[PDB]
């Protein structure tokens, strides 16, 4: 399984709130990057029901 | 900071009854966060794949607005 991605819009805006449980997997040092990874992970897990049974939607996660 | 939420706007490409292991989901997640977003606000277009099969399309949005950006999913098949 893999995620093929491209940045549609890239910025240098670092104004992102901190979070609880910043990810430490895949060599992440927690922090803001870990907050983003934990957010992506939750969204991917949520979408499993939609590839299993079809459908779309908008899913969110605190970052 | 200003951004407090990340959003995923998705649509199904193909039905796939399989499920990626935690190890795979973590690798997907870390790659995008570290090499795509790079700790900054932005928009990513993506496709979840199961081997060579294109399964799901997701537009990932990280912006100042905490509100649902809506719009359409975008992909990277």
């Amino acid at each position: 399984w893999s995620l093929r991605w491209r940045m549609q819009k890239s910025t240098t805006i670092a104004a992102i709130a901190g979070c609880s449980g910043a990810a430490t997997f895949g060599g992440l040092a927690g922090g803001i990057v870990g907050c983003i990874a934990a957010g992506i992970l939750a969204i991917l897990q949520g979408f499993e029901v939609n590839w299993h049974n079809g459908g779309g939607g908008d899913r969110s996660n605190p970052v | 900071g200003e951004a407090t939420t990340i959003w995923g706007v998705g649509a199904d490409e193909a039905i796939d009854k399989g499920t990626p292991s935690k190890n795979d989901l973590q690798n997907m997640s870390a790659d995008l966060a570290k090499n795509g977003f790079k700790g900054h606000q932005g928009v990513a277009c993506s496709t979840v794949k199961d081997g060579n099969k294109d399964v799901y399309m997701i537009k990932f949005s990280l912006a100042g607005g905490s509100n649902d950006p809506g719009g359409s999913p975008c992909s990277d098949d």
